């Protein structure tokens, strides 16, 4: 009954990013032309928008069952679901960063000689490993029909605060190769470079941290620290768009 | 030289002219005739469209 | 332009054989094949399909399971392998080339052909069997369908065939009102759906032989029996 | 020099004073008493893709089926237009291509560039494929423009400021027409064939005779260079468009302008003009990605066209009247009705 | 669709299969054209249309030169324009100048960069040490100019024949970065007709061309 605030700014977050996820979808699959950068911003989106749309309903559940007496029950598939939207999310923006670093380093290469579907080809294959590992975890921790085991369920959530760990390692090599070659040969690359670490950094990995490692190794931490993350998260799901595609259409 | 321009012009400034009004006269009637065969004026319906 | 087959021969019964025809004087890898057989008397049938690029095959259900079709293009040549060879497989075998495109004229080109004897559908007929015939007169041949052959979009696929006698066949009509290259302009042809008719106004000698109608609707393709002319 | 320069001016004057005591009304006056036409909204039923750079010209045939298509990779395309199947597709010797053209029987094709040789193809043949059949030479500049009167008759326009007729199985110029001062860009046959009219940047257009070889009339009311040029389907009038942003219609039996279609928001150039089998409709492509639909006889935007992601090069319409054809340099076909 | 319409179908997909199948091979290639005038020693640089052929590191190029306010326009897509310059007759450099400017500022090369080239630099050594013409009667402003302090490079050469290089270096880059709003950038260079290091620069300024198409791309410049 102390989290009033958080579930309602949750509320209004949610609702600012879904206009700007569905206006983005409605530009790259109708109106405008498909680049090898452009493909990429799309996957972005579509799990963006999932994302915040269970976020949503989460919030409505809960003012539902607080505010009125009725309440109600959703099954566990939608936090399978959940999860595997937050790992495509965060992929696709490490692809992103390893991309612009090979255009600068080898740019004939990228201009004359790549192939024009690896970009769908990678999209799906990051898509389809997300969504294993999200349903593997799913049955073997409780959250689908069965009962759960302990060792499985600890097995799987490891390895996933691993991956989670080598996107982070991904993203700071890259941006530090190209930066540093731009250097060796200039203030708006400079700008969105920090931008993206930064804004990766202290709003994508929070949650993630939180729901797989912390509740295992260390209730005054629960109940605390799980909304102020979800806030972070919807915060950075929710701003993404601008970053990436507003700002480059003026 | 120049008597090339003079001759072309001799023979560009005698020639036959009507007035404007009968030449406007002429193409409006052309255009009232052939009206009812112009699909891209008067629409065809879904029956008789090749495309 | 030129087709020239070789094989042959007697053959004992359940034995096999490789039939083989060599192509020059044309653009051999745009062009689709068939194989037409004639027996010792009797009409025209229709045997195998090979299509340019080598995507589609399709085969007469008569012989379906015991021949088949191939090409190689580089060396221009076309093959058909025998197996299983019955005693209703005594024929004369023919090389066809046949091209498909918008104002197209399949079946252009007929090579001359390789004898070999061994020790639903659409049915259409040819009622008229034999007409007597003199110079200088006009002379009307009609074939009849099972179904109707006027497809939604306009055409309607009728062809037109002649055979001079101890010759290969030759084209004169293509889809029921075109008139073939190289055919003299007496010939004529008009007729509605289920109904066909071919006139030949100043008769001559090299005029004289036996006609067959064709459809090209659908998969098999259907000949007709003969109607021949005489002097 | 001084009495010729004198006389070329008071002949001038002349002209000048004889076009004027023959103008009484205006078209704007004459049809100000008729309703007009409405909103043209055409859709997108076909398009086209298959070119992998940009398109500069386009030509229907006479059935009304089928077309051809030039563009700057080096390749010519005949499409099917009911389908949109691809019936050939014609290697070229040269990618620098500008313009090309479709015979009225249907056996030929021709093409011709920034190599300054027309050349024609031969259709339809044994052996299967599509080979050359003629390459004439003799032209100084680019060719900017071709057309059929027959099968062994051509008309061509180059840069060099000069018009030809040839005759195919001889491979010679029969007659060349002299007399504009810059380049010539476009030219349009009559429906009977014994004249034509061409368009040049000297702001100026002239009337020709194809038999004699002499020029008859010549028009000037334009301040910059003249793209486009296209007869009335009666045979008795002409429009052209400029980079001045505006278009223009002529007649030759008054021999002078009768009116012009500009609009204030209108500030690039016009690239292709065609008419509407009634004379009613008169379309207009231009470099700000779209086209437009004026009405002939009123001067009053009727419609636009917006499909394009770039300049609109090329507009063609049908001899029965029941499409319009646009290509781009982006590399796309439309068919609208 | 009847039977002869499927067949038209597969002819129409071999069509396209084709096609692609070209364009991908033409994707590698990277197109030039030639602009200059005459005794500008054009023809000896790389040692209708006129083409030419050469790689360097296992990279196409092909060039072009023709023999202008119309066919301008189909050269709207090329990587770059090699302008090429006689740097020794002083009574034809404004004609240069001016055919520069005007090349710079056309509507339909808004996006395509340039590599100049001011050739035979050895007369032009040779007629400044000779002392029997002065550059200073042609353009007035070489009275009251001098060399950039601390930019000075040459290999051991005079003063004089590095202060006559620098103005002329400056009047073409100072019509280039007039107004050009920072989206095509011009490469200035030095060559005689004995030079052999030339399909090299090339090479290097058409890879930085390509850096900054790839930057504008993904929004990072
Ligand atoms: C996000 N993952 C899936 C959650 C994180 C916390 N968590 C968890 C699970 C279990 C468990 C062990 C065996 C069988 C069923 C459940 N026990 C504990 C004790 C403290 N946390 N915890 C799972």
């Amino acid at each position: 009954k102390e989290t009033l605030i958080p579930v309602f700014l949750i509320l209004f977050i949610a609702l600012v990013g879904l206009v700007g996820n569905g206006f983005v979808l409605w530009l790259l699959g109708f109106r405008m032309r498909r680049n090898a950068f452009s493909v990429y911003v799309l996957s972005l989106a579509g799990a963006d928008f999932l994302f915040l749309c269970f976020q949503i309903i989460n919030c409505l559940v809960y003012l539902s069952n607080f505010f009125c007496s009725i309440s109600i029950n959703f099954p566990s598939f939608f936090t399978t679901v959940m999860t595997c939207a937050y790992l495509a999310g965060l992929s696709m923006l490490s692809t992103v960063s390893t991309e612009r670093c090979l255009s600068v380093l080898w740019p004939i290469w990228y201009r004359c000689r790549r192939p024009r579907h690896l970009s769908a080809v990678v999209c799906v294959l990051l898509w389809a490993l997300s969504l294993l590992l999200s349903i593997l975890e799913g049955k073997f921790c409780g959250f689908l029909f069965s009962d759960g085991d302990s060792g499985w369920c600890q097995t799987f959530d490891f390895i996933t605060a691993a991956w989670l760990i080598f996107l982070f390692m991904v993203l700071c090599g890259s941006s530090l190769a190209l930066l540093v070659r731009i250097l060796c040969g200039l203030t708006r690359l400079y700008l969105t470079i920090l931008l993206t670490v930064l804004v990766f950094l202290l709003c994508g990995l929070p949650f993630g941290i939180q729901w797989f490692l912390i509740l295992w190794i260390w209730d005054v931490l629960f109940c605390h620290i799980h909304p102020v993350s979800v806030v972070l998260s919807s915060l950075n799901s929710s701003a993404n768009p601008i970053i990436y595609f507003f700002v480059g259409s003026f | 030289q120049a008597r090339k321009l003079v001759e072309q012009l001799k023979m560009e400034a005698n020639i036959d002219r009507i007035k404007v009004s009968k030449a406007a006269a002429d193409l409006m009637a052309y255009c009232e005739a052939h009206a009812k065969e112009d699909p891209l004026l008067t629409p065809v319906p879904a029956s008789e469209n090749p495309f | 332009v030129q087709l020239v087959e070789s094989g042959g021969g007697l053959v004992q019964p359940g034995g096999s054989r490789k039939l083989s025809c060599s192509a020059s004087g044309f653009a051999f890898s745009s062009f689709g094949m068939h194989w037409v057989r004639q027996a010792p008397e009797k009409g025209l049938e229709w045997v195998a399909y090979i299509s340019s690029g080598s995507g589609t095959i399709y085969y007469a259900d008569t012989v379906k399971g015991r021949f088949t079709i191939s090409r190689d293009d580089p060396k221009n040549t076309l093959f058909l392998q025998m197996t299983s060879l019955r005693s209703e497989d005594t024929a004369m075998y023919y090389c066809v080339r046949s091209i498909y495109y918008y104002g197209s004229s399949p079946f252009d080109f007929w090579g001359q052909g390789t004898t070999l004897t061994v020790s639903s559908d659409i049915v259409m007929t040819q009622a008229t069997s034999s007409v007597p015939v003199t110079p200088g007169e006009s002379v009307s041949i009609s074939c009849r369908s099972s179904k109707s052959l006027l497809h939604s979009n306009g055409n309607t696929y009728l062809y037109w065939f002649l055979q001079r006698p101890g010759q290969s066949p030759q084209l004169l009509i293509y889809r029921m009102s075109n008139l073939a290259s190289g055919v003299p302009d007496r010939f004529s042809g008009s007729g509605s759906g289920t109904a066909f008719t071919l006139t030949i106004s100043r008769l001559e000698a090299e005029d004289v032989g036996v006609y067959y109608c064709m459809q090209h609707l659908e998969y098999p393709l259907t000949f007709g029996a003969g109607t021949k002319l005489e002097l | 020099l001084d009495q010729l320069r004198q006389e070329a001016e008071q002949l001038k004057n002349q002209i000048r004073d004889a076009r004027k005591a023959c103008a009484d009304a205006t078209l704007s006056q004459i049809t100000n008493n008729i309703d007009p036409v409405g909103r043209i909204q055409m859709r997108t039923r076909r398009t086209l893709r298959g070119h992998l750079a940009k398109i500069y010209a386009m030509h229907w045939g006479t059935d009304s089926r089928l077309l051809v298509s030039a563009s700057q990779d080096g390749k010519l395309i005949i499409w099917d237009s009911y389908t949109t199947n691809k019936v050939h597709a014609i290697p070229l010797r040269s990618s620098w291509v500008m313009t090309c053209a479709y015979a009225p029987s249907g056996n030929y094709v021709a093409c011709g560039g920034l190599d300054n040789i027309c050349s024609i193809y031969n259709l339809k043949t044994r052996e299967g494929n599509v080979r050359v059949s003629r390459e004439l030479a003799g032209h100084t500049g680019y060719l900017s423009c071709c057309r059929f009167l027959d099968d062994n008759q051509i008309v061509t326009s180059s840069g060099d400021t000069t018009c030809a007729l040839w005759d195919i199985e001889t491979g010679q110029q029969t007659t060349t027409f002299t007399g504009h001062t810059g380049d010539v860009m476009s030219l349009s046959l009559a429906p009977d064939t014994r004249l034509f009219v061409s368009g040049a940047c000297d702001a100026s257009a002239k009337l020709w005779d194809v038999r004699e070889g002499m020029c008859r009339q010549t028009f000037t009311g334009h301040e910059s260079d003249i793209n486009a040029i296209c007869f009335f389907p009666n045979g008795n009038a002409f429009a052209t468009g400029s980079d001045d942003a505006t278009c223009r219609l002529f007649d030759l039996r008054a021999d002078q302008e009768l009116m012009t279609y500009s609009h204030d928001n209108i500030i690039c150039g016009i690239t292709s003009v065609s008419f509407s089998k009634s004379g009613r409709l008169l379309l207009a492509g231009y470099d700000d990605f779209n086209c437009n639909v004026w009405d002939a006889l009123k001067a009053d935007r009727a419609g636009v066209l917006a499909g394009h992601d770039n300049r609109v090069s090329c507009l063609g319409v049908t001899d029965d009247g029941m499409a319009v054809a646009t290509g781009s340099w982006d590399s796309f076909l439309k068919i609208w009705n | 669709v009847s039977a002869e319409d499927k067949a038209a179908a597969e002819r129409s997909k071999m069509i396209d299969k084709n096609l692609r199948e070209d364009g991908e091979k033409a994707r590698r290639t990277l197109r030039l054209l030639l602009l200059g005038a005459d005794n500008s020693g054009k023809s000896t640089i790389v040692k209708g249309i006129f083409e030419t052929k050469f790689q360097v590191d296992k990279v196409n190029f092909h060039m072009f030169d023709v023999g202008r306010r119309k066919w301008i326009q189909c050269f709207n897509d090329v990587t770059a324009i090699i302008f090429v310059v006689d740097s020794s007759d002083y009574n034809r450099l404004q004609e240069a100048l001016n055919d520069f400017k005007s090349i710079w500022n056309n509507r339909w090369l808004r996006t395509i960069s340039v590599i100049l080239f001011l050739n035979k630099q050895d007369l032009l050594a040779e007629k400044v040490l000779a002392g029997k013409s002065k550059i200073e009667d042609y353009f007035p402003e070489f009275a009251r100019y001098t060399t950039p302090e601390d930019a000075t490079p040459e290999p051991g050469e005079d003063p004089r024949v590095t202060r006559a290089k620098y103005f002329i270096r400056k009047e073409f880059v100072d019509i280039s970065t007039a107004s050009g709003d920072g989206r095509h950038i011009c490469y200035p260079h030095f060559t005689c007709a004995v030079d052999t290091e030339n399909a090299r620069r090339i090479f290097n300024d058409c890879k930085d061309i390509i850096l900054q198409m790839n930057l504008r791309e993904y929004n990072l410049v």
